[PDB]
């Protein structure tokens, strides 16, 4: 998943 | 015998990603759940290595070449030199004089035993402390700094890489700049760039040991309700 | 025409278990993110709404036969009343003085703008405004205003109870405690039952808005990284 | 799953 991750890295 | 106009380019991003990225006056951290001195400190280091991880993050997004790797590449980079990176850029805010962190008045100076009210062992924070130290010892330019943070990162060997050859080329090219730097503008540099490659070493059981403690952590609710959920999701296995 | 020793026992045990879980100084929001005036109270009222839930679970436990509810249902039941049970242990808090929750100096005091800036629109936080007011005009008794905690929370029609049966067997029973304290202890108090129920239809369509908004939150990482474990795992759908 | 629910509830 990662939602966060995702998010932050544009 | 000089540095070329490609890295001096990679140098001024990198120097100035770290600028973007990293407050020296830790202004940010009165946002944080206050510290309290059981473990009455998790709730604010959770939330200082919550913040930690943002920057990091942006950080490593400036990084050249690190955004065009696939975001599951990305990600599986930034998870397992997370903490690493942290430890990395903690330094600047570490002082031999009281063996600490003093990221602010009586509030925010961090120091060994504060950790151990955040589920830490003594046992393991040892090697920190001496780690940092070391790094201290080394007076890095920031540029060689800056230069170690983003080489620990691109770091090929991570559990979850994908394109371990893109990365490894990414790495060791920063490597070349670093040596080049080093052996050009670090006057006593002779053995410098060997020394920073041990903490990378150092590192990965720095690494290790708190993996293991933070599963712990993880594992007991009454403990992980207390992290962050950026924190939960880049210490987590759910890949 | 006279409470019984069963019925004395139950408003007993309830009025302590809300003593139990409820500071009148909220001494402990110190210990909550600084509150700052986008979604800036983000992480305050989130921090919170995450102490109101623990203290919610700590009441609940408390509740005559709550206790022998299969932890599926403890969970159904706390899941979906959570922040109803909040709206309504927040009116001790509120004021018609200046229609606000005031919780403390400049910091605390909440008004309806400052849960602006949590991601909820103006428009359906009148309803809770206008929601407090009455709660707050009917000047319940200490009693009965633990009373319609524990009833709202024991509700037999909410998404995930199994033993809907002897769940409203429970619920009843403490309603006719209600009713029988109301009626005897309570002078004037001839419509007021009827009045409290009211609350509870009230609740539910304050419940359902919040549950959408949250929803909006809970898909933006940006946002929902700003929530606590415990926040993300009572208002999520996870069963 | 509800990890923490379950650990708050005694
Ligand atoms: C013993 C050892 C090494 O295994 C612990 C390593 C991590 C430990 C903190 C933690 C943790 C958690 O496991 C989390 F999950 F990771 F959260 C927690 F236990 F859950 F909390 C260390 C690492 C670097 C240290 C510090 C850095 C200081 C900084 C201040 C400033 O320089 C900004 C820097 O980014 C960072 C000071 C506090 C103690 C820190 C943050
Ligand atoms: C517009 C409406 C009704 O749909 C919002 C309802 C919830 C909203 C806050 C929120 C939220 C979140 O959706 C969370 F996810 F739920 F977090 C968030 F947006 F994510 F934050 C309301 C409900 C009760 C209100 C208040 C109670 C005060 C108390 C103080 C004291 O009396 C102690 C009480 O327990 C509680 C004051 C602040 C605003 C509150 C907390």
């Amino acid at each position: 998943r990662h939602k966060i991750l995702h998010r932050l890295l544009q | 015998h000089m540095l070329s106009d490609e890295q001096m380019q990679i140098i001024n991003s990198l120097v100035e990603a770290h600028h973007k990225t990293y407050d020296d006056s830790y202004s940010d951290f009165v946002r944080f759940r206050p510290p309290v001195r059981r473990l009455s400190m998790l709730p604010h280091l959770a939330d200082l290595v919550s913040y930690s991880i943002q920057k990091v993050i942006g950080f490593a997004k400036m990084i050249p070449g690190f955004r065009d790797l696939t975001a599951e590449d990305q990600i599986a980079l930034l998870k397992s030199s997370a903490i690493e990176i942290i430890m990395l850029r903690s330094n600047q805010s570490f002082s031999l004089e009281d063996m600490s962190w003093s990221c602010g008045g009586p509030d925010f100076k961090y120091c060994i035993n504060d950790v151990t009210k955040a589920g830490h062992t003594l046992e393991h924070l040892e090697p920190l402390v001496k780690f940092q130290v070391g790094l201290k010892k080394l007076k890095l330019h920031e540029e060689e700094h800056v230069l170690l943070m983003a080489i620990c990162l691109l770091s090929p060997d991570r559990p979850g890489v994908q394109d371990h050859v893109r990365i490894e080329a990414l790495q060791d090219r920063l490597c070349d700049v670093l040596q080049a730097y080093i052996r050009i503008q670090h006057p006593g540099g002779r053995l410098l760039y060997a020394k920073m490659i041990q903490k990378l070493a150092d590192l990965r059981s720095l690494n290790e040991e708190h993996s293991k403690q933070y599963r712990s952590l993880s594992f007991q609710p009454e403990h992980s309700m207390q992290l962050t959920p950026l924190v939960l999701e880049v210490f987590g296995s759910e890949v």
